[PDB]
């Protein structure tokens, strides 16, 4: 019954800062792990910033430092601060929730199952120049 | 509301070192226990002997797979042995837990029979045989641990180039029921492995103590001393099993109930990081038993 | 356009099926053999029994790894078990070979002592201890199979997704001397596993046959029958081991000698393709023994 | 002990039928396994046609079908013919010989250590657009 709702992600020229967020429902820190993915027109969807039990939060190479992902369990929200954009940042972003493995396994987030997990509707982040 | 996700340091090689030490000590001690049980006169094989043998067999089967888990923990949770050995090792862990608790329950029931109802003890010995009880308990342990064998798998979770041995409820449920399946399996395992057997154990021990209270003013001294020795070693085994497998089951049940009670982020993280140490303490029980036999049971010291 | 480099017909799952059937049959039969050997009273235990026991153990130490190898053949030579388990399985293969041939050599020497020379047979039984001989043979087998444990590894040679468990000589050799190391290891293994043990066995059997032919006009009928029983089962085991492990060593040594004599590529490819079947029959030897015990030794049939 | 020498260096426009040959001394069919690699100018070394036990011959994708590979054990000579040449084919062809595992392993050619087997001197092939 885990559900996701996106927000933000409008149109800003290059070098800007987009404040982007995804809500949540029926997902707790002890049960689900969240992440931000992006799919660009003409090519394949990729991972941007995943809340990751191991190695802490995991970032893609193109979003190192410039982006930042935060989570609030009380309000059940996930955030992103796309600061210092580039002309290649135009894409559609989604928030994805994957089940978290049991405490016996180590509570690792099941990112390999990212296709079977709950995916957000997405927003067309149109980064201009 | 920070909600950290990482664990506390890495514990170094302490957990793998303890796993290897338990492997060596458990192999040696459980082999000695089986040798002592099956080397003495067969006519002098008491009813506790078969349960001790089954306990030693379960401990040996678990400590055989312990080095695999030591390697798993050493390499920052990477499984190089494939899906089959992940399944087999986890299944052997649960089989060890179930068989050990069932054998201790049988030992406590035998003490209740020989201490509270000697006539009914003789009647049940005429009816119930040790081999049948051992076969039933081992088959039940295997059947109860089969779900772990079915559902456990290996997967490169989280994209860290480290294959992890985890329970996969994807086959038996959708995403909306993965938590339900996990909670049900964990609660059922905890119940049938630590609650019902220990409820039986505590009822048996309460009645044993109630009879011994009266026996303090009566009964033969020599038979009382023999009952004291066997009851002492069995109670020590039961209490050691309780102290070893109580952190594991308690933390597991608290983690499962946290979803229902919506426990805070920090407490869930604390349980997450404290669970490996609870797992290690639970594993230590597979080797603690032979030393308890040495310090209490006079038969083991002679052999 | 010299020759083909393929691997002939796939032959289906015949080799994995034979491996699994041999696993089941060998486990059951060798467990039964150990049970029959160690259930008899120690006062009524002949010397040869100890060697028989070791044989069973050897088979029981190999058949358990047979399913893994079967999987190796089912996934078109893919090893989902880890470098450690590739090493352990191959090490147990070589331990089985060495221990089996050493046990047969010891059995033949025991028959030699009993047949050709009874007084000094008793003298040597007073001097040479069966337990010491078994320990020496097992230690020697382990030390001789150590190179297989050291040099085995896993790797996706030829860039296919499959992972192959192969003996890597890059650790102890250069680019060229790899063939020298391979030929030396193979020839030494073949020597100390087939040639030397079988020349001792054949000299022993030649002397036994000469003495039996000479004593056909002498000696005692009952002792003749008992020695016939033991010599018959021992000779059957030796001959079965010869027929089962001679194709493997023969093809191995033909490959080694073709590295020198420069055999035509057709013959080398033929050897490459037939070698899996030689491996299969060498493994089948590990289960053929209990059936031989159950047809030539009525002692095993009754017990 | 095992050394290789190539040949066939030349310049042919697109659509050519250019052949290359490599020799071998102190190497047999049962002891070594060979193939042809390419190194594009300013790029990494790429395999082209490796003679392998599992698949018989393994061809590179970008050149698949348009070329042929063969061996002769009598003189220990490997041959590779590039047909229908393309301008991108201009590169540094090499002939590589890696040790072959024994019959116990399965005689799989040990390409995983291609960077440790004997390597050819090199042959430049230039194709006009
Ligand atoms: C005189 C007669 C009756 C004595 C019989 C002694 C028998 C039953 C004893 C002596 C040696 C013992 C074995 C010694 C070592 C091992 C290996 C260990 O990992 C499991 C127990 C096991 C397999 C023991 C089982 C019981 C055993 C076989
Ligand atoms: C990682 C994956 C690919 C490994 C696959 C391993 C599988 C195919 C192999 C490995 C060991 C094998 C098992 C070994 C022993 C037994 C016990 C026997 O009573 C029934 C067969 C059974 C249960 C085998 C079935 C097949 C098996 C499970
Ligand atoms: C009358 C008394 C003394 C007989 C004692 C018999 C003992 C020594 C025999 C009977 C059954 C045997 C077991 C049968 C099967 C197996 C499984 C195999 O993978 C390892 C050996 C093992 C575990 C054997 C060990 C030795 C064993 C326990
Ligand atoms: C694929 C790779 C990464 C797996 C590595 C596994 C290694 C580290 C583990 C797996 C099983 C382990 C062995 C299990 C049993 C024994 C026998 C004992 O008397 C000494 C330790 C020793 C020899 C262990 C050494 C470490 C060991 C070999």
């Amino acid at each position: 019954q885990v559900q996701l709702v996106e927000s933000g992600g409008g149109s800003v020229q290059s070098g800007g800062s987009l404040t982007l967020s995804c809500a949540a429902s029926g997902s707790t820190y002890s049960s689900h792990c969240m992440g931000w993915f992006r799919q660009a027109p003409g090519k394949e969807r990729e991972g941007v910033a995943l809340m990751t039990r191991s190695r802490g939060t995991s970032y893609a190479d193109s979003v190192k430092g410039r982006f930042t992902i935060s989570q609030d369990n009380t309000k059940n929200i996930l955030y992103l601060q796309m600061n210092s954009l580039k002309p290649e940042d135009t894409a559609m972003y989604y928030c994805a929730a994957v089940p978290r493995a049991g405490i016996e396994s180590g509570a690792y987030c099941k990112w390999n199952m990212k296709d079977s997990g709950s995916w957000g509707q997405g927003t067309q982040v149109t980064v201009s120049s | 509301s920070e909600c950290e996700y990482t664990d506390w340091k890495s514990s170094g090689a302490l957990i793998p070192a303890i796993y290897m030490l338990v492997f060596l000590l458990g192999t040696t001690g459980n082999g000695l226990v089986l040798w002592t049980v099956f080397r003495s006169s067969r006519e002098k094989r008491r009813s506790a002997d078969i349960f001790i043998a089954s306990l030693a067999v379960a401990d040996l089967t678990f400590v055989v797979t312990l080095p695999l888990w030591a390697t798993y923990t050493y390499r920052d949770y990477d499984w190089p042995f494939g899906t089959f050995f992940c399944k087999l090792s986890s299944y052997l862990i649960f089989v060890n837990m179930y068989a050990s608790v069932f054998c201790l329950t049988g030992l406590s029931f035998d003490r209740y029979l020989a201490i509270v109802r000697p006539v009914a003890n003789a009647r049940l010995r005429l009816r119930v045989s040790g081999a049948v009880a051992t076969a039933v308990l081992w088959v039940l342990a295997a059947l109860l641990a089969m779900p772990v064998m079915v559902l456990r798998t290996t997967g490169d979770l989280e994209n860290t180039t480290k294959v992890q041995c985890y329970m996969d409820y994807s086959m038996v449920a959708t995403v909306s029921s993965e938590w339900a399946w996990e909670v049900g399996l964990g609660v059922s395992s905890t119940t049938v492995g630590f609650v019902v057997p220990f409820t039986i154990m505590l009822t048996c021990y309460f009645f044993i103590a109630q009879t011994i209270a009266g026996h303090f003013r009566k009964e033969r001294i020599e038979g009382l001393r023999k009952r004291r020795r066997l009851l002492s070693i069995i109670v020590v085994l039961v209490v050691t099993f309780a102290l070893c497998w109580m952190p594991y089951h308690l933390v597991k049940t608290l983690y499962m109930l946290g979803s229902l009670l919506h426990w805070p982020c920090d407490f869930d993280l604390f349980l997450m990081n404290i669970f490996p140490y609870c797992t290690c303490i639970s594993y230590v029980n597979s080797c603690l038993n032979p030393f308890l036999y040495a310090f209490f049971d006079p038969r083991f010291r002679q052999a």
